[PDB]
């Protein structure tokens, strides 16, 4: 056939390119950084109506200031949270301290290129790390199975990305809130589903510097959602 | 470096054929004829020396080769896949039975062992099968004298008598209609060389046939007295004179 | 075309294809500049950013404090290459209590780029990278390409658009390479040879990465504000 | 056809393609000569000065194997240098094992075999490069090339490269026109005069000369560059000669 | 730890088990149950060295849970206890021997009988009427010589275990702090409780 | 590299069947017909030898019954010499559980092992697969007599009757018509001797052409006996079920 | 060893390999899991084309993990037993090291995670196998029913179905399973079970089986006559 | 047709690898001859220097595998050399092993052994050279065994290798036909290496100079290879009649 | 038999201010009765504001500094110029003892 770490004629990873095309297929997960705390939110994309939607877990806890969502083969996620809980928690035992956002996503990347013919192909995922230090304050990353990642004030991943990034443009800015990062996730989120946005088909999740790491209940973002309705129809 | 290839090249086709089994049987139809039958008193297996070359001693060449002191064995097909499944059947003989029991193995256990290093390279990474067809022959105090065919795919069949290569189906023809189960080692060698001579072309004697046989045992190639219990191997090749000694009475 | 399966095989013409393919990954990443004088080095390098919501890719490291290089391609390769400099720097002042040369530093990364052009199953490295060094001889310039070819300079540059601050340069040899205790006027060269590899854009504050060593100056890399000074 | 796909493969000539392949990244390569003395050896080869960045005499090509043998080679750089790594290695445990250094014939198999093995996998590529080298034994000079095959010979002249027709040419009238012999002095003043005539074939870009030598008077028998007022010397010579 | 008896009578088998653990110059515990249930019918009890007795008997235990749960059955008494038997024979060899002695009672519901085996630390087992280990038997065993007949009934098993036990408490120099009694037999484990 | 002569024997069809496994399923159907039938007191082991010759040494000839223990045997379908590596792990894993428990072990748990084995070879490793199918007879004292069948996929069931090997379908619906639950040893005897001489590409089922076996407690008292039949036997057996 | 990359992309972003291990579950017989207001109960379709079966001895579909946890599953049968070989071992090692008994949700996570990892692992293919796994957590009274695929994913069901025909019987149960008032009583599980397995099985003789869980260990599995109850009635209602 | 490029058995039994690998064995376009005497083996063998700036005294294709033992090769020069650190690390193996010297038939086994496992492994390509190891073995005498890419080996009255083997061949044939014994009845080996010579110029029909031939002459405890100048002595004696 | 330890003697002192911190420590080195030297510094500048000391066997001594000098620096690689703080410090070095549990660096360490 061919070797899994070949390169294509224009210098790309194959294997690499074909997992780009898998994340676009996979649920959507919108990201926002401010000043007050990073939020992220999913589509959760329930199957079947029989699928009880609060077992679909694609927001993820790695420390109790550094939150993951994922978009793609979410099953391949998995072992990369372990790496990530593992690389957290062994950095605090090694140095009494909490792990650098940064430094907790660059030990994910250094996975991702670890395959060939070590794992037989790279992550069909990708993930938004979102967390908060002492040096960087609070910080948002996009970890690709290239072993890239880029820190984004606000990004999309999944199959309405780019139609959320266009989104993800005009409305952030460098003075958002909290509340303000909360109810434009939804927006963005309600935009690029397929069905009608509900507190039972979408999470919202945050992480401040005072409580940590906190998905939300599906009590408190139902009235989130109801207050974007109202000031959507207040003009 | 290191051997990489760590997957089968022997596999089912559609069909449900072995491919590389079926080409090593034809390989196997290709080679010099040899043959193998069984008397009651004795086994006498034979095949031609078809010498390459008049300049080539074909002394040195041995198509029929000792295993065990009662245990011989002759192959048709490719002569240096043979020459190394001697080498294992021989050291096999020892490191899976004598080794452990302080005795030979049985004809049919030997023939087990050897069957089982022809099935592997049908099936283990990276190799081809044998392109050999064996014919065993041999005696043990139990189940006494016997005679078996060992194929590529590591299947293995007693034989009263058989031929494999060139003229077999021809050879196996003449078998049937000659041998019997009231046959003494002498008439055996009799009818061996008559089946032989259909399918050589060119000279016919002593220096261009090679012959053995298992039969008593001889206590003048045992090397040693003392031990009554010790008398000697059965297995015994004939000489280029005894051989054209009984081609005067064919 | 059929020779390009893989490392391993050579084309009829003597060609090695994935070489060549990961030569190409260099020259679609974005543009880096070195020069050096005879008392400093200094590199220079454009950072790309994925959108305006996203940060800019940073493109030097440093691997000691007399040592460090900028990369353009696939930017994880550079970090395994960066790891393997900064163990070798370690390793030679830990043992033998000697600052790594960069000329051997740069037969060690040849050597280690070598074996992924030579094996089954692996593959070359998809990155170009720049590294400037003080050492006992005086500032150095190397130049690495993955195909395992590392070349001393005076200057030098890789990436898209590379080649128009490559001419600057060989214009500018005899003028650059005497600015001799100035370490801001070197700066000033190379940020004006990075200058004309570029279109569309221009040098802004989050744009410009640039870093430099020198006799009495350790390997220092200026981000953000500290490089509005040149802009 | 599909023979010349995979290394170690015999094509229905009995030839290995890969290894002829390979032979074609050589002679893409830059010139590189040896030539043998009465009691050493010259290596010389062609850096091509792609640019005016190149710092002059900085990207040095010829290598040294232990203290007695050099080595040169044409083609991809990267294999020469694994190649003399691994040459460095079997000196090394030769001298470490037997006291001596190593013999330049006993060094000449050890590249040899390595090489030769390279041949015999799919798992593996040829080497792009002809090495030539040598230097001084207790047995007196030695001059070898060493081929992507595995294939060496020794020589009184060797030659390789983009240039080597020409510089073959060359060889051939120094050893008919000295049977005698030819000295260490007179071998680099030839080695400089037969490079610059070489260059004829890669006459776009100019270059810069590069030569070495063991030589047991001139050396002690021990490998050193050509520096200075002597490499200058050579030059002046080799420039004389072309006009 | 210190005692373990073991006695098997007419329809059951009956293990007591001390309840004293001492280390060093402290009882540190008096209420400690040596054995684990390895299946519905079969009961293990243990003693030797601190830590490697319960690491042990846990491991056998997980072991043939996980052999009946696979197979959907129970095995019987002398098919656990050659499997127990087994793991301390490959055990003495090893780099750090298991240095545990066990018992293990069991009803055999194929045959309908009760079973007591008795296995030490270098894997030698023995099926008895009645067993122990350590110092306990140089005690016990005269009494049982004695007293045991095999078509006993189980309140006549536990009027010899306590004739046992008082011995025991009359003459061994170290304080036991009392054992835990349980009987094994065609309904099962249950342990007595007033003792 | 070798990635280029890699058949792949471990992968899956686009319809989600595993090649190598469908076409060593096609080799065994071109194997000599084996058949299992259970009865009550005992089970039967019938299985035509392939095309012989008059030559061949039938008495100390065995390719279709072997034995893997006192209390188990098997009828083998496919390649022989694949059968005899598979015999003796079995012959290996039955003394295993011998020694550990001491008791022997049960048919069901040594036939997962087997079968086990050989869907290791379907899933990894990138071998072939083993060309050959069991029929498993034996006896224990938890489920009695057992018949079950192993494939080269690695999958296993239990059976009444069972055939392998070629004209399986023919042989199926002839066992099918006939077999009984009430049935004899005696009569599942005949039944499958009938069903082989029917569904036989042989112009005549004799003696020289067969190995059979019976597994029966018809062993003096509470215990289990194996019988492989020599060939004066089966000769015996075929003219008191009036074949010949 | 065998280190060949077998599950690998493909140009659109698909792991066929996975991909063709679905089509395998899609060919495997039906299963069917429904969960009720104090009980979970899983039925399996049993084909018809193998009659003369011993079905004392044959591998019965539903497969104990431990006393309180069961597997079900569609798609290659030898393929299911590595997997359930492995969670029985995993289910042991839990109670060993933690003292308690593995969470039905734990089991299943173990179970999709050795399910994934043969996607991504050298040398090996994946499980052509899709389980159902149900149980009761240690102390709890809270019916679990979890799904996991060869991919790796799993998730938890108030009803789902797998394997061949399964289209048919989801959309049976979309219609018929409400989330406000499961089936409160065994009777009214099974039966519904039973109703889902009669879209698709054909007799509902031999056909059809059921286990029924029950909290604290109470697993048991229905027999031949028992369903067959089942069967009547359903179709006595229906005649209307 | 992937049976055609690794050691597997093609349809028709065969191993294209194996039979490609006996053609790469006239590359070099050399054709070597040996024959035994009474009390000695000769090994003669075509030199050919095409290049000038070549040193002549390295070009060779006979070597010295031990004492007694010496081996020509017909083929390329890297699998010839290969072939012969092999065979001088055996050499040297057994006799530490066992005590003895290691015969010239046992030598040429081993080597058909390796030389088979490269047709049945696949990982590994045959050697694409044909070995012809010569000596006086203390016990068989006068010896001559020739190893090939197929794993055959067999002794040899007397042998020839090359381009042109099979007029040499017969050349070699037709005399022992006259003489009717297994050797050249000749005392000395000067006399054997004459014979040698004198049938190569006969059946190739060419003149040979002193540096057109390589010999190799092996006696009793020792193998050992004939300068120009000894090769000249022996073309001035067959001139001579 | 190999004694793998030894003994260099020395004495050192930590004193933690309100504000500022001192580590002292005696420069002489001593085997038995002998002096090796009068002045071989024993109290090092490790970075980042940090001064160490591993006082007893010189060997083990030097070579826990080295290590530790070595882990200030990756630090610095692997976290982007952090500044290393003094427990962060302190645990590291934990670490770099303990791994030597069964084959100890036969010094008192005080940073
Ligand atoms: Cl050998």
């Amino acid at each position: 056939d061919r070797g899994v770490s070949t390169f294509s004629p224009e210098g790309r990873l194959f294997q690499v390119e074909y997992s780009l095309e898998a994340i676009k297929l996979g649920s959507t997960a919108i990201g926002i950084a401010t000043k007050e705390g990073v939020v992220l939110g999913v589509e959760k994309r329930a199957t079947s109506p029989l699928l009880e939607s609060d077992s679909i877990e694609k927001i993820v806890e790695i420390d109790r200031h550094i939150g993951c969502a994922m978009s793609g083969l979410t099953a391949d996620a998995r072992s990369m949270i372990e790496h990530a809980r593992t690389a957290a928690v062994t950095h605090n035992l090694y140095y009494d301290e909490d792990i650098n956002v940064e430094s907790l996503t660059q030990s994910v990347c250094d996975l991702a290129l670890r395959f060939g013919e070590l794992m037989s192909r790279p992550f069909g995922v990708a993930l938004l790390i979102a967390g908060h230090d002492a040096d960087d304050g609070y910080q948002l990353f996009h970890a690709e199975p290239s072993g890239t990642f880029y820190r984004y004030n606000a990004k999309a991943i999944g199959s309405g990305s780019e139609g959320a990034q266009a989104e993800l443009l005009n409305e952030w800015h460098s003075s958002l809130t909290l509340k303000e990062a909360e109810l434009l996730v939804l927006k963005i989120l309600k935009q690029v589903m397929e069905e009608k946005l509900d507190e039972n088909n979408a999470q919202l999740s945050c992480i401040t510097k005072q409580d940590g790491f906190k998905i939300y209940d599906n009590e408190k973002t139902a009235e989130l959602i109801k207050e974007l309705k109202e000031k959507e129809a207040a003009e | 470096m290191t051997d990489r290839y760590s997957f089968s090249l022997t596999t089912f086709s559609p069909s449900g054929k072995l491919g590389q089994i079926d080409y090593a049987l034809t390989a196997v139809k290709q080679g010099v004829t040899s043959l193998g039958i069984k008397a009651t008193n004795g086994v006498v297996i034979a095949t031609e020396k078809k010498s390459s070359s008049p300049l080539a001693m074909s002394e040195t060449l041995s198509k029929v080769s000792l295993l065990t002191p009662d245990i011989g064995a002759v192959y048709s097909g490719m002569g240096p896949d043979y020459r190394v499944l001697v080498d294992k059947s021989r050291k096999v003989a020892h490191t899976s039975y004598k080794r452990i029991y302080g005795e030979y193995p049985p004809t049919k256990l030997l023939v087990s062992e050897v069957a089982k290093i022809m099935q592997e390279a049908t099936q283990s990474g990276g190799v081809r099968p044998f392109g050999v067809s064996l014919l065993i022959a041999g005696h043990d105090e139990f189940n006494g004298f016997s005679l078996y065919q060992v194929d590529p795919s590591g299947s293995y069949f007693p034989w009263k008598a058989t031929a494999i290569g060139k003229g077999s189906v021809a050879a196996k023809t003449f078998l049937e209609k000659r041998w019997n189960d009231e046959l003494e080692l002498e008439d055996a060698i009799h009818i061996a060389l008559l089946t032989l001579k259909e399918s050589v072309e060119g000279e016919f004697n002593g220096d261009t046939i090679e012959l053995a046989i298992i039969g008593d045992e001889n206590p003048d190639l045992l090397g040693y007295t003392g031990i009554p219990t010790d008398k000697g191997p059965r297995f015994r090749k004939l000489t280029s004179q005894e051989i054209n000694d009984r081609l005067e009475a064919l | 075309n059929n020779y390009d399966g893989d490392t391993v095989t050579f084309s009829p013409t003597g060609r090695l294809f994935q070489v060549e393919y990961a030569l190409e990954a260099i020259k679609q990443g974005s543009v880096t500049v070195g020069l050096r004088s005879n008392t400093h080095a200094v590199l220079v390098a454009l950072k790309r950013n994925a959108d305006e919501l996203s940060s800019y890719q940073k493109k030097i490291i440093k691997c000691d404090e007399h040592m460090g290089l900028s990369l353009a391609g696939l930017a994880p390769d550079a970090r395994v290459l960066s790891n393997y400099l900064r163990q070798q720097c370690n390793y030679s002042s830990l043992v033998f209590n000697r600052k790594l040369a960069v000329e051997r530093a740069g037969h060690l990364l040849c050597d280690k780029a070598q074996k992924n052009t030579q094996s089954y199953g692996g593959r070359p490295y998809g990155v170009g990278l720049l590294i400037i060094g003080y050492d006992k001889s005086g500032a150095h310039l190397l130049e690495f390409q993955p195909s395992g070819n590392v070349t001393e300079l005076y200057g030098t540059a890789i990436g898209a658009r590379s080649q128009g601050a490559k001419t600057y340069l060989e214009r500018t040899l005899d003028t650059f390479i005497k600015i001799d205790g100035n370490p801001d006027e070197l700066i000033k060269a190379g940020v004006e040879a990075i200058s004309q590899s570029l279109r569309d854009e221009s040098l802004t504050v989050d744009n410009l990465s640039i870093a430099i060593v020198g006799k009495d100056t350790p390997f220092t890399i200026y981000d953000g504000e500290a490089v509005a000074k040149y802009i | 056809t599909g023979y010349d796909l995979s290394n170690s493969v015999f094509s229905p000539d009995g030839r290995n393609f890969q290894v002829e392949y390979a032979v074609k990244a050589v002679e893409n390569g830059t010139t590189s000569i040896g030539i043998k003395c009465n009691d050493g050896v010259v290596f010389a080869v062609e850096k091509l000065i792609t640019s005016k960045l190149l710092v002059p005499q900085k990207n040095v090509k010829i290598q040294v194997v232990d203290r007695h043998i050099g080595c040169v080679y044409s083609g991809l750089i990267p294999d020469g240098r694994h190649l003399v790594n691994r040459g460095r290695e079997e000196a090394a445990s030769f001298k470490k094992l037997y006291k001596t250094p190593i013999p330049i014939p006993a060094f000449a198999d050890r590249l040899g075999q390595y090489v030769q093995a390279h041949t015999l996998y799919n798992s593996v590529r040829p080497f792009g490069v002809s090495t030539i080298f040598g230097g001084v034994d207790k047995n007196g000079a030695h001059l070898y090339m060493l081929e992507p095959s595995g294939s060496y010979w020794g020589y009184k002249g060797a030659a390789t490269g983009k240039g080597r027709q020409s510089a073959k040419a060359e060889l051939e009238k120094l050893v008919d026109h000295h049977p005698e012999g030819l000295s260490a002095r007179e071998a680099v003043k030839q080695a400089a005069k037969i490079i610059y005539l070489a260059h004829e074939d890669n006459k776009e870009k100019d270059f810069e000369l590069e030569i070495s030598w063991c030589s047991l008077s001139e050396t002690n028998g021990l490998h050193k560059f050509v520096k200075g007022d002597l490499l200058q010397e050579a030059i002046d010579f080799a420039q004389k000669e072309i006009n | 730890m210190d005692i373990i008896l073991g006695i098997r009578v007419q329809d059951s088998v009956i293990l007591a088990s001390s309840k004293a653990v001492t280390r060093g110059i402290s009882v540190l515990k008096d209420s400690d149950d040596k054995t684990r249930q390895l299946s519905p019918h079969t009961l293990m009890s243990f003693a030797g060295e601190a830590g490697d007795t319960v690491q042990f008997a846990e491991y056998i235990q997980a072991n043939i849970q996980l052999y009946s749960i696979r197979e959907d059955y129970e095995l019987s008494p002398q098919a656990v206890s050659s499997f127990v038997r087994q793991e301390l024979a490959k055990s003495i060899r090893s780099r750090r021997p298991y240095q545990v002695n066990v018992l293990i009672g069991g009803y055999d519901k194929k045959k309908n009988k009760p079973e007591l085996y008795q296995i030490d630390y270098l894997g030698t087992k023995v099926e008895l009427p009645y067993g122990a280990h350590g110092y306990s038997g140089f005690y016990t065993f005269s009494l049982l010589d004695h007293h045991y007949r095999p078509d006993m009934t189980t309140e006549e098993g536990l009027d010899l275990l306590k004739l046992c036990v008082q011995e025991l408490e009359k003459r061994m120099p170290m304080d036991f702090k009392g054992v835990i009694v349980k009987i094994v037999d065609k309904d099962g484990i249950r342990q007595v409780d007033d003792f | 590299g070798s990635r280029r002569y890699d058949s792949r024997t471990t992968i899956f069809s686009p319809e989600g069947r595993l090649y190598q496994v469908e076409y060593a399923l096609e080799s065994i159907s071109h194997a000599g017909t084996a058949i299992g039938i259970m009865a009550s007191d005992g089970i039967v082991l019938a299985a035509e030898r392939k095309v012989t010759s008059t030559l061949l040494e039938q008495d100390t000839s065995t390719e279709k019954l072997y034995k893997l223990n006192d209390k188990i045997a098997v009828a083998v379908a496919g390649l022989t010499a694949d059968a005899e590596i598979l015999i003796n792990t079995a012959r290996i894993h039955a003394q295993n559980y011998l020694k550990t428990y001491n008791e022997d072990i049960p048919v069901e748990i040594l036939v997962r092992r087997l079968s086990d084995i050989k869907q290791g070879y379907t899933q990894h490793g990138g071998l072939r697969p083993f060309g050959v199918s069991f029929i498993y007879a034996g006896y224990d004292d938890r489920y009695g007599y057992q018949l079950y069948t192993s494939n080269p996929s690695g999958n296993y069931t239990g059976w009444k009757a069972i055939s392998v090997g070629a004209n399986t379908s023919a042989a199926q619906t002839l066992l099918q018509m006939d077999y009984k639950d009430d049935m004899k040893v005696d009569d599942a005897i005949e039944l499958a001797l009938k069903t082989l001489s029917k569904t036989t590409d042989s112009s005549a089922l004799t003696y020289d052409r067969l190995e059979f076996a019976t597994i029966r407690k018809g062993a003096n008292d509470g215990e289990v006996y194996q019988k492989i039949f020599k060939p004066q036997e089966i000769k015996d057996i075929l003219v008191k079920t009036g074949i010949t | 060893g065998y280190d060949r990359a077998l599950s690998i992309f493909s140009p659109d972003g698909h792991i066929f390999q996975v991909e063709y291990a679905l089509e395998a579950v899609k060919r495997g017989t039906c299963a069917v899991g429904v969960k009720g207001k104090n009980c979970v109960v899983l039925g399996c379709e049993r084909r018809s084309t193998l009659k003369l079966q011993d079905t004392r001895i044959t591998p019965s579909k539903v497969s104990k993990i431990d006393s309180h946890v069961v597997l079900s599953f569609s798609g290659l049968n030898a393929d299911s037993r590595i997997l359930i070989e492995k969670a029985r071992v995993e289910a042991q090692s839990h109670r060993l090291t933690l003292e308690d008994p593995v969470t039905v949700e734990y089991l299943t996570r173990y179970v999709a995670g050795v399910q994934q990892r043969y996607t991504q692992s050298g040398g090996v293919r994946p499980f052509g196998v899709s389980t159902l796994i149900a149980g009761f957590d240690p102390r709890d009274d809270e019916p679990k029913l979890y799904q996991t695929e060869p991919s790796g994913i799993y998730s938890s069901w108030s009803a789902q179905t797998i394997g061949r025909n399964s289209k048919t019987v989801r959309e049976f149960l979309e219609k018929n399973y409400d989330r406000k008032e499961p089936p409160a009583t065994v009777e009214e599980c099974v039966k519904l079970t039973v109703r889902s397995l009669l879209e698709v099985v054909q007799t509902g003789a031999k056909n059809i089986e059921i286990t029924v869980v029950k909290p604290d260990s109470d697993i048991v599995a229905l027999s031949s006559e028992e369903i067959n109850q089942y069967v009547t009635q359903i179709e006595q209602e229906k005649q209307e | 047709g992937y049976d055609r490029h690794i050691t597997i058995f093609s349809p028709e039994g065969r191993l294209y690898q194996v039979e490609y690998a006996f053609k790469a064995t006239n590359q070099t376009n050399i054709n070597s001859l040996a024959v035994r005497g009474k009390d000695c083996t000769v090994v003669i063998s075509q030199k050919k220097v095409p290049d000038k700036l070549l040193d002549p005294t390295t070009v060779s294709y006979i070597f010295c595998i031990s004492r007694t033992i010496g081996m020509v090769v017909n083929g390329p020069i890297p699998d010839a050399r290969n072939a012969a650190l092999r065979a001088k690390a055996e050499a040297a193996e057994f006799r530490y092993k066992y005590g003895y010297d290691m015969p010239c038939d046992v030598l040429a086994k081993r080597m058909a052994n390796l030389s088979q496992i490269y047709t049945q492994r696949a990982y590994m390509r045959p050697l694409g050279v044909i070995l012809t190891f010569v000596s006086v073995d203390e016990e068989l005498g006068p010896s001559i065994y020739k190893t090939d890419p197929a794993g055959y080996y067999v002794g040899y009255k007397a042998t020839a290798t090359g381009p042109k083997q099979q007029e040499i061949t017969t050349n070699l044939e037709n005399h022992f036909k006259k003489s009717k014994i297994d050797h050249i009845n000749e005392e000395s080996w000067e006399k054997v290496v004459e014979f040698a010579i004198t049938h190569m110029i006969d059946a190739l029909g060419t003149e040979f100079s002193k540096n057109d031939l390589e010999v190799g002459v092996a006696t009793k405890d020792k193998f050992f290879t004939l300068s120009a100048e000894n090769i000249e002595e022996r073309l001035v004696a067959i001139a001579e009649q | 038999q190999f004694n793998p330890y030894g003994d260099n003697g020395g004495t050192i002192l930590g004193i933690a201010g309100e504000d500022f911190a001192v580590l002292a420590g005696d420069t002489r080195n001593i085997t038995d009765y002998s002096i090796n030297s009068r002045y071989e510094p024993k109290v090092f500048d490790c970075g980042d504001n940090i001064v160490m000391s591993a006082n007893g066997f010189a060997a083990d001594g030097d070579a826990l500094v080295k290590r530790f000098k070595n882990s200030v620096k990756w630090y610095h690689f692997d976290h982007n110029d952090k500044k290393l703080s003094i427990n962060s410090a302190a645990r590291n070095i934990q670490h770099l003892l303990y791994g030597k549990r069964f084959f100890p660096y036969y010094v008192h360490t005080i940073i």
